[PDB]
């Protein structure tokens, strides 16, 4: 199961 | 950024036996950045169809794929793989040794 | 006990050439389960073991939906990165992350892991507690203090903590016939003449998984590590590994020398000689 997470 | 040379590592999924079906494989890894152009040749020609595994890296943030073709191995038949890489000036060839 | 889910993502940008490639990879311990490749021919999360091809197509279409969105906001970061950075336009530039989550050897959560390259070199990594970050430069300190302010660290942990946890043992029950069930390594040994008076034997271990694995070689009951060769251990594409592991001995002194072999697989290590 993917994590998509915050820009950098 | 960094740039980083292939290994590279050509051999089959199972001991080569001549006339038995196989898979002939080459590996390469520990290169950077991504793009890779990797061929297998038979008796120096391009081998048609050959698939590869999905681009992934080590813990070191370094490249690796497996590209991978069936084949039957015969007495004379020579087999090679052919690397393209930024950090080549000119395509690497690695020959085929069955007990590599 | 111990297992691991694990991710892969990379981002390279083409400046003049389109938009960044986005290509991701997840595994259970050294099996890959998923792909996605922004470039492929019609982009989609897609199954690469057996143990999700059940998941349904609800399964799928969520976790297409979250490769598009990051490779939507990796985008954003190589953009971001090169103002940092004060780079030019024209270059190429290359965004690696990886994460998980791994159980430890009575099967619960240990640890977790976030950690994120440019240019293949260290940025910023979630810190062990997965409540800090370590920062490898005055750039990814601006990262940093963005996700300091917006409490990133704690979303990322209560994925790893949480839903990474549970999603790896769905998987591994689904999958517990290959997943949890070593392969011992299938042995030999060779050897060539190398001249009148040297020669090598080449030790070899085949078909096994897990991909770790330990190959030495010792003369007279002694480690000899000086004049040993270790190649990489590879994939053999079926699912399982290789390597193999060579010394150059004296010609007439094979017999002085055993190979010892190290795996999960094996009940104990195993010795090995050279069988003409
Ligand atoms: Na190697």
């Amino acid at each position: 199961l993917y994590n998509t997470v915050a820009t950098l | 950024a960094i740039q980083r040379t292939p290994k590279i590592q050509v051999y089959s999924r199972h001991p080569a036996e001549n006339g038995k079906s196989n898979f002939l494989n080459c590996y390469v890894s520990g290169f950077h950045p991504s793009d890779i152009e990797v061929d297998l040749l038979k008796n120096g020609e391009r081998i048609e169809k050959v698939e590869h595994s999905d681009l992934s890296f080590s813990k070191d943030w370094s490249f690796y794929l497996l590209y991978y073709t069936e084949f039957t191995p015969t007495e004379k038949d020579e087999y090679a793989c052919r690397v393209n890489h930024v950090t080549l000036s000119q395509p690497k060839i690695v020959k085929w040794d069955r007990d590599m | 006990g111990s297992h691991s889910m694990r991710y892969f993502s990379t981002s390279v940008s083409r400046p003049g050439r389109g938009e960044p490639r986005f290509i991701a990879v997840g595994y259970v311990d050294d099996t890959q389960f998923v792909r996605f490749d922004s470039d492929a021919a019609s982009p989609r999360g897609e199954p690469r073991a057996p143990w999700v091809e059940q998941e349904g197509p609800e399964y799928w279409d969520r976790e297409t939906q979250k490769y598009k969105r990051q490779a939507q906001t990796d985008r954003v970061s190589l953009r971001n990165l090169r103002g940092y950075y004060n780079q030019s336009e024209a270059g190429s530039h290359t965004l690696q992350w990886m994460f998980g989550c791994d159980l430890g050897p009575d099967g619960r959560l240990l640890r977790g892991y976030d950690q994120s390259a440019y240019d293949g070199k260290d940025y910023i990594a979630l810190n062990e507690d997965l409540r800090s970050w370590t920062a490898a430069d005055t750039a990814a300190q601006i990262t940093q203090r963005k996700w300091e302010a917006a409490r990133e660290a704690e979303q990322r942990r209560a994925y790893l903590e949480g839903t990474c946890v549970e999603w790896l043992r769905r998987y591994l029950e689904n999958g517990k016939e290959t997943l949890q069930r070593a392969e011992h390594p299938k042995t030999h040994v060779t050897h060539h003449p190398v001249s009148d008076h040297e020669a090598t034997l080449r030790c070899w271990a085949l078909g096994f998984y897990p991909a770790e694995i330990t190959l030495t070689w010792q003369w007279d009951g002694e480690d000899q590590t000086q004049d040993t060769e270790l190649v990489e251990t590879r994939p053999a594409g079926d699912g399982t590994f290789q390597k193999w592991a060579a010394v150059v001995v004296p010609s007439g002194e094979e017999q002085r020398y055993t190979c010892h072999v190290q795996h999960e697989g094996l009940p104990e290590p195993l010795t090995l000689r050279w069988e003409p």
